[PDB]
């Protein structure tokens, strides 16, 4: 269905509004869009190992 | 406790810090300068990974006819090639950055240990678990001074010698 | 410099929850710490808590320790403050403010949004 | 930490010099008690960064200093724009506590 | 009397992988891979698409009798067809360079 | 010998380890925990490099006609582009991983040196070539204890002090 | 001065080195072996980045007709894809190499500090800013010996003990 | 868990060599250490040696120190035991067994293959 | 290191409890002497991991403990499946030496 | 081994500047340190200075400390010596020589080019 | 550092053995004074690498040794090719100073 938002990229599954460099929503896109990656997750550590004393 | 045994829960004021105990009270504090610099480092790293990605308006899909199968397959080859390159690089980049980030943080907490040891020299006993014990009695003012990096080592020189000497044997 | 934009005013019934959004523009979201401050009517300011989009280190005021969740997501360049178990005591204007560093006071305050809790 | 910022109200004529001060139960880290100015209906504006730096964009009429548990804000050449509420914030402390608010009245 | 140096720990159960170890619990992490979407079509840079619905691009361009409501819009950000368009060529035949025409009309 | 001078031949029980000599005998042993962890690390690294490669059934070659030379040349451009990217990345990745791997191992052997120094404190003399000499006499039981990380430092405190004191001068 | 406070201007004989002062004169010198090895390392790194790039004679541009727009757009997709990959990798590679290079150099100057401390042991006082002070008087011959890595520690053992003992208290 | 498959039986003349292969399936080869064990007819087990596909660290029993070579190649997910200068003394069933770690006993034993050395 | 695992043969009735033990010239690292069970015609099966852990998939009838130079395997509620050969392996030692084999007979 | 090629001879008026180029071939430029030496007519050699294309570490003889600039650029595999404020005292043949290391004497000398300074 | 390499001229017959030597005000690093041979019209050729190594491509007639502030070059079996100028270079010193040049004449 169609509705209003501020979209930057859109895939057949729906609009994307995201600053992140990669996406795994869909390989074929229209607009200024993150690169498609086949992976399920790209979680980068910013923090420390969560190992309490 | 100390960085050797594990992190602290309740130290929510920063990634790196101190815990202290003296006759006037106790609790956690962040090393505000160390933490902010570590944060700036990580922030620049995350933003570098994101900002260097070239995002352009695009038109990814292409249509092909029944007798354009070779062209369709080349178009697919191109998409799979780029996708495998970006997937391989993204997975590998994140794994490599994560190893470096975790090592970065371990390095930084150790650097604080060195900061304090260098500053206190022999006026405190190393515990080995990330703690130091002063030989001299230490109040809230010297705790702030050590965290600041302004500890007046000579000021406590005599008191610490006298306390270390309790086990000197012959003198 | 960053400018902050907040959601509109809301009215809630006691016991319900409110999620107050804040969006950043005009600068890099990930480079600012977001600090939420409560303005009680007829009274001064109360700090509720802060989050660093990159470092985490969520830090909340004791009064709301079991009630308020502060989040941030660099994906949308927003921050949220979700306050549970609302009381009439919570009627206030909630301000989103940015800071140039985790240990610095915020100079970049947003609009402020009123949340009213009443029957 | 307990911050007691508003022990009194203040009433001045424009053009005058006056001071406000904050006291606390413990030290506000190292020189880390900030000052804010609030015009009714507005978000607080930062005046003093840390105990004494002038925040960017702030006029030279504002200055201050202090340490520990006792800090002062000074305003010289007071203008109608200054006749509003003042606050202290312990941004360098564990809770980032705010003061009560002092009001400056116009004679 | 005692100074201890440590680091932050909390109640997070998020994990990361590295090259030397797997399933490491981390105090905070950033997901650089976006996996959500709105579930709906939207305005690209504020501009609506041309929605053809039941019509194909050929339907709209040729002016299929059933594409009547599609010939009022004068500008668009992209063109949207249903997954398997039904109203296209209504008088069957070969549409020459159809794939090229659809590239040219992709943004007007 | 010691890690400073070079590795040991005959120590075939692991990548990292110990050699000891005492009144009851001598020989090599692996630090089994350190070595297994180092191995797990390297194993994960090698497998990560291999496992993240996306292998799909493919059909690489394409045929072109006399008047499809531009298409042939694009197809070639695509193959050369992907090949140079993968070759550059594979060569560079291996060189970078090799520098890190060799540094990783040098770090790990030094970490064992720190493990032992921390545990023995002042009850042994550092030699500086990777060896330690106990001041106290050490039998097979204390050799196992040190390797285990269970050395009962206080147990040997008096013997080591007395032996260090052979050169104390005035007392 | 010393590596802790910052680098030296006038030490133009190498990236790493020494400054010394004694009764016979003073000045800068490079640690010639350390510097040359660091240079060889960096030289190999820069050349690796350059040499591994596959440079082939090429023909980049392609021409397309009015009705070959899909082909033109694929050709463009291929160029943009390769360009974003190479740009992303080149920017990221340089940033990563620069972080490692700067860390490499910081490691190497510290390694010289360790080289000297290990060699001098307790015959010199650590200053903490990157300097050492001999307890014994040191002439030009011992300065060269320390830089060479041939310091005859036992030779100065008695003089250094006697000078350290000026503050021994009871004896 | 990994399962191990061995080559068939062989008969050799004294002085010749035998190369006994072992292949892994059902798990990751590179994550297991391969240990070769000799079963003498009418007698117990004798350890011959082990290899780590990633770490090397080939370790052989002294009796075969100058005679047996143990290799592994993660490319084919196999391991081999090549024994030179065969004697009638070497008639035995040779077993390939996997271990979850370099310093752990193997729980994953293969089929066993008989090598007979005779005139 | 010398491992002497089979000083005797053993003959039991099903349902009985019995023990086997291994002696050695030196310590088997730290608690690292494993136990194996071999059915004729079969590859050895691991029973005990290290001196005392039960190997995955092994029934609760098997247990054991020991240290140094003296280790014991205990089997309670003995079943026909258990009447075969037993071995010790010094997996934590430099050579990974195996014992001789003890046979358990059915009465 | 590297071979060095220099620019041709030049004649300059007093007070002007000369830029003497040197190009390397037959080996890797970036692996050699370039050292410039002055040959006075009727006299011996004088060292002027050296540069490492990768390490920098420009090192000049004191006499020309405020007058000569030595550069290198791995892009073109060349080195240059630019000498300002020329005097008749500077008439000499200027040689470009390579060295296998920064602290090693150069065995790979170039052609030598004459620069004459006169009215 | 001051290098005084040419205290004398030398005149020899081909086939003869002779030496040249260099003196200096300070030590030339550690054994780092190199020797050069210059044929008129030619760039200098390196003979001795460091105080004593023979430079690659140099004939066995050339050798030398020394240390500190006093170094010697020896040429045996002198040939017409050798009758030219000799120099010393302090390549291991801060300035890489060269000597004056000694000339060898043919009798
Ligand atoms: C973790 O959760 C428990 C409640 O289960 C709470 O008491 C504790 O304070 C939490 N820890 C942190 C670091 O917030
Ligand atoms: C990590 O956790 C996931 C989810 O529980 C699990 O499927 C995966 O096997 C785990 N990986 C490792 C190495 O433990
Ligand atoms: C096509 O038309 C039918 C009515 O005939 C309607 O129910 C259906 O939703 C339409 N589909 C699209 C994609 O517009």
């Amino acid at each position: 269905p169609m509705d209003e938002c501020d979209a930057k990229c859109q895939t057949p599954q729906g609009a994307i509004n995201s600053s992140l460099p990669f996406q795994n929503v869909h390989p074929v896109t229209i607009g200024e869009c993150p690169k498609y990656v086949r992976s399920a997750k790209l979680r980068m550590v910013t923090g420390l190992r969560n190992i309490p004393s | 406790a100390g960085f050797i045994e594990g992190g602290w829960t309740g130290m929510v004021d920063g990634w790196y810090g101190y815990h202290h105990q003296n006759e006037q009270g106790s609790g956690y504090a962040a090393d505000q300068k160390s933490t902010q610099n570590a944060i700036n480092g990580i922030t620049n790293k995350v933003n570098s990974v994101i900002e260097k990605m070239n995002t352009q308006f695009t038109a990814v899909g292409k249509e092909f006819n029944k007798l354009e199968r070779r062209m369709e397959n080349l178009n697919k080859k191109v998409d799979d090639g780029f996708l495998d390159i970006w997937t391989y690089n993204a997975e590998l980049l994140v794994l490599l950055e994560n190893e470096r980030t975790l090592d970065f943080h371990d390095s930084n907490v150790k650097n604080l240990y060195e900061k304090v040891k260098s500053q206190l020299k022999n006026n405190a006993k190393e515990i080995g678990n990330g703690c130091f014990e002063f030989y001299h009695k230490c109040n809230n003012e010297c705790m702030e001074s050590v965290k600041n990096g302004t500890y007046d080592y000579p000021k406590y020189s005599e008191e610490s010698k006298l306390n270390r000497e309790k086990i000197d044997g012959v003198k | 410099q960053v400018q902050l934009v907040q959601s509109g005013a809301e009215v809630k019934k006691p016991g319900s929850s409110v999620k107050v959004s804040c969006k950043a523009s005009g600068g890099t979201f990930s480079r600012y710490t977001i600090s939420w401050v409560r303005q009680a009517p007829g009274q001064g300011l109360e700090w509720m808590g802060r989050i660093s989009p990159i470092a985490g280190l969520e830090n909340y005021a004791q009064k709301f320790q079991g009630r308020v969740t502060i989040t941030a997501d660099i994906s949308t360049s927003t921050a949220y403050m979700e306050l549970s178990s609302l009381r009439s005591d919570d009627t206030a204007v909630y301000y989103c403010a940015g800071s140039s560093g985790y240990y610095q006071p915020p100079p970049y305050w947003g609009q402020g949004t009123l949340v009213t809790v009443s029957s | 930490i307990v911050l007691t910022q508003a022990p009194f109200s203040l009433s001045l004529s424009p053009g005058e010099r006056a001071t406000l001060s904050c006291r606390a139960s413990q030290s506000v880290s190292s020189s880390s008690l900030a000052w804010y100015h609030q015009k009714p209906g507005q978000a607080p504006r930062l005046l003093i960064y840390g105990a004494s730096s002038r925040a960017t964009g702030i006029p030279d009429r504002f200055s201050g200093s202090g340490s520990g548990t006792d800090f002062t804000l000074t305003i010289s050449r007071l203008e109608p724009e200054d006749f509003s509420l003042y606050y202290c914030q312990q941004y360098g402390s564990s809770p980032l506590t705010f003061g009560q608010g002092t009001r400056l009245e116009i004679k | 009397d005692t100074i201890c140096i440590g680091y932050h720990a909390n109640n997070s159960t998020d994990t990361v992988d590295t090259v030397l170890e797997k399933n490491v619990t981390v105090t905070h992490s950033v997901n650089l891979l976006e996996d959500s979407h709105n579930g709906k079509l939207c305005l690209l840079k504020g501009i609506a698409p041309l929605q053809l619905g039941n019509c194909s691009v050929a339907g709209w361009i040729l002016g299929n009798p059933e594409c009547e409501l599609l010939i009022s819009k004068e500008s668009w950000s992209y063109i949207v067809e249903t997954p398997n368009p039904e109203n296209g060529t209504c008088y069957p035949g070969y549409f020459a360079d159809y794939e090229e025409l659809r590239e040219q009309l992709s943004s007007v």
